[PDB]
RNA sequence: CUUUAAUGUUUGAUGUUCUAACGUUGACCCGUAAUCCGGGUUGCGGACAGUGUCUGGUGGGUAGUUUGACUGGGGCGGUCUCCUCCUAAAGAGUAACGGAGGAGCACGAAGGUUGGCUAAUCCUGGUCGGACAUCAGGAGGUUAGUGCAAUGGCAUAAGCCAGCUUGACUGCGAGCGUGACGGCGCGAGCAGGUGCGAAAGCAGGUCAUAGUGAUCCGGUGGUUCUGAAUGGAAGGGCCAUC
RNA sequence: UGAACUCGCUGUGAAGAUGCAGUGUACCCGCGGCAAGACGGAAAGACCCCGUAAACCUUUACUAUAGCUUGACACUGAACA
RNA sequence: GUUUAUUAAAAACACAGCACUGUGCAAACACGAAAGUGGACGUAUACGGUGUGACGCCUGCCCGGUGCCGGGAGGUUAAU
RNA sequence: UUUUGUAUAAUGGGUCAGCGACUUAUAUUCUGUAGCAAGGUUAACCGAAUAGGGGAGCCGAAGGGAAACCGAGUCUUAACU
RNA sequence: CCAUAGGUUAAUGAGGCGAACCGGGGGAACUGAAACAUCUAAGUACCCCGAGGAAAAGAAAUCAACCGAGAUUCCCCCAG
């Protein structure tokens, strides 16, 4: 049997050109109007996962 | 949205359940060996209103709305329904 | 759709390029619908493009051989 | 054996800790735009070629080396940077 | 909990929005600010909305 | 709105009657030497009941499970997140059920900018007037004030008032600070577009640190970005946001 | 039933010693006795806590369900008010 | 009289009696996916359940809570 | 053996002999190594078959974007010093 | 009355057993989710019926893309 790649992790992270991942950034769902707008445009483009987490995104996907 | 458990609600404390809500007059608290707290909390009817008694223990908690009480002025008549008045922001009420 | 290279285009069949032809020459596959062609260098043999979709730098660069890019 | 009761405590909260103070000592050559000083009210002001944050944070606007200056009739602490 | 939030809905053309909050109950008209538009990049005066 | 009918009403609510469905654990006849069953007239019921599907109520009769953690044993009581100070040993960080307080906001002015101003509390004099209203003068020195606790801070004032206003604006942002990470925080300056000031300049919130929670799912508005043959739309995507 | 060529004492020590240190007494080996010790033998403590263990039992704990119960359709029709 | 055979024989349970309540018989109720049996080849002086426990003297007040029973007006309410 | 820590009076073993515990398949990843090298390799299957045919396919040489799209660039942006 | 239901006799056929394989009827829980109710486990275990040497499906009211492929089964892919 071959590994079966984890869903959840795959619709949020894609490979890029060198290995790395790239994810979305998570506080953009709700009361987002008591924030300043400094907060609302940094966390708006795309970011890399960092070393101390990139172990555990490389294990739940082999294929990807 | 508000949450008492029994080891909150003491005194005039507005709780609802079902409804129709409810008032605490007053309460003991037994916390006895060998088995879990509770309270003898003699609630008060708001709405008929006249009496009801339960014995809450521990758990659970109860929604606390709504609480409200303060002066009014009555000046109105009309068919069935009255009217009041505020002194503190002139708010009309039904 | 599938990306091509120019290293892999002096070998369809002849001069002319399609999506026929290509598919026989395993480089794209069988269920390709669009292709295009990609500045990745060396590019020899006067190669005749028909209905793909040359980018910028191949057409500069197919040109410079001596090809001609259609649509 | 006997076990008598116990009282409470009222206490035990406390904050996480900000990591306030002075990043870059003196004559310690930085980058545009470097943090110098993270404090709550001005301990140390802004001087020459040196802003301040809403957050009253000193920090550097130009190249050099981190200077501290005892200046004023107020004997206060300012924060110099000479250009290097 | 006092203090709800209310939406700024441009007068213009263009379906940008922006959202604050204001206490109804101690000034019930409406603001009428004057703010940027991102779209018609005009100065745009807003109206407030739900 | 209501009392009142004439009408095609939409049709329900029941109430008698009739028998041919159905019930018959009433008798009688036969299969049959058979209180099972089946057929036959007939008698009493009768479109009720009963059963099947859908559906609301009731339901420990029964079934599957949950019932938190730190803890100077478990329990009981108390705490769980965030902010200020001390413990914390002159960078930072640092525990305990160690000593103390606060927060789950407020504001379209209490924000931006320009101009102008400097208190607390005692003392003297003074209509009603007093320990304390307002006025006049001095001593005095920021012991005052800062929308709200606490430390730090501020006179160039961030303290107070007024004129004029919405920079509490969009796209970025070299850089570093702080975190295991998710994240948080500061940010010169560039581009577009305004505000105030004659002008230099300042403004992407409030003197600063508390006033807040990740995702999934779901709702509103916009944008052909995709749209299961094609042309559309539905549903997704992006962005604003609940 | 790890192996033993298996003393008393005070002290130390995983915190109550036949084995360690100091010192004292004691020829070697059985049988009959007595049970203070070998934290003796027998039961992976029954009590207490822990486990995101199980089991039954209880109830206005949660979601369900048998059974009971209401209505509509179906088997199910005909005359008049 | 009965009971924890294999540490508890009792103050436990049972008991005649008493009272509430259910049931008009194709009964209630129980067993059974159902037909069918028990109840009973009985039928309210009968049967099922519940509580108390011979007998003598007695069994007071409270309908708010909860359960049960009755009434249906008004309000809220499913499939359709 | 488990522990901050054991002669411990903490656990286990009367002794002997035999048996008794990090594996297997298929995927993926990294190092060492071998072959070929901008190319490498075949899977089932035909097969007088561990030979030879079989390029269906997989991976790499081009990435960026949510996507259409664009392409040694590209996205965000009305445009990016 | 006719006729049936029923009764007797004959003819041919079936009953039962079998190691697994296949079609249909019925159908769990432990476990995984670090608890658990949806889900997973799993249409697996097992119960029952029926057929064969294999069985089941099977000659398009099917895909496909606007060009074409022509029933079913099985294996490698596509593809975690």
């Amino acid at each position: 049997p071959k590994i079966k790649t984890v869903r959840g992790a795959a619709k949020r992270f894609k490979k890029t050109g060198k290995g790395g991942f790239k994810h979305k950034h998570a506080n953009l769902r709700h009361i987002l109007t008591k924030k300043a707008t400094k907060r609302k445009r940094h966390l708006r483009p795309k970011a890399m996962v960092s070393k101390g987490d990139l172990g555990l995104v490389i294990a739940c996907l082999p294929y990807a | 949205m508000a949450t008492y458990y029994s080891n909150d609600f003491r005194a005039g404390l507005k709780i609802m359940l079902d409804g129709e809500p409810y008032a605490v007059e007053a309460s003991e608290f037994v916390k006895p060996g060998k088995g879990q707290a509770f309270a003898r909390v003699k609630l008060r009817r708001l709405l008929t209103g006249t009496r009801v008694e339960k014995t809450f223990k521990s758990t659970d908690s109860a929604e606390g709305a709504d609480v409200v009480d303060m002066n009014l002025t009555y000046l109105y008549n009309d068919g069935e329904f009255w009217h009041f008045m505020n002194n503190e922001t002139f708010e009309q009420l039904s | 759709t599938a990306e091509i290279r120019l290293s892999d285009l002096a070998k369809v069949e002849g001069g002319v390029v399609d999506l026929n032809t290509l598919k026989a020459a395993n480089i794209i596959g069988i269920q390709i619908e669009f292709a295009k062609v990609i500045l990745a260098g060396e590019v020899t043999t006067p190669v005749t493009v028909r209905g793909l979709r040359v980018t910028k730098g191949a057409r500069a660069a197919i040109e410079a051989a001596g090809g001609k890019i259609e649509e | 054996a006997h076990k008598k009761g116990l009282g409470s405590t009222r206490n035990g909260r406390d904050s996480e800790a900000k990591r306030l103070g002075v990043k870059r000592f003196g004559g310690e050559s930085v980058l545009a735009g470097s943090i110098i000083v993270r404090q709550r009210g001005t301990k140390f002001h802004a001087g020459a070629n040196v802003g301040c944050g809403r957050d009253h944070t000193l920090f550097a606007k130009a190249d050099g080396k981190v200077k501290f200056e005892v200046k004023g009739p107020k004997n206060r602490k300012f924060i110099s940077i000479e250009a290097e | 909990g006092i203090r709800e939030k209310i939406k700024l809905v441009s007068s213009a053309g263009t379906g940008h929005f922006y959202t604050t909050t204001k206490n109804k109950r101690t000034k019930p008209e409406k603001l009428e600010l004057k703010k940027f538009d991102p779209v018609v990049r005009q100065h745009v005066i807003y109206k407030e909305a739900k």
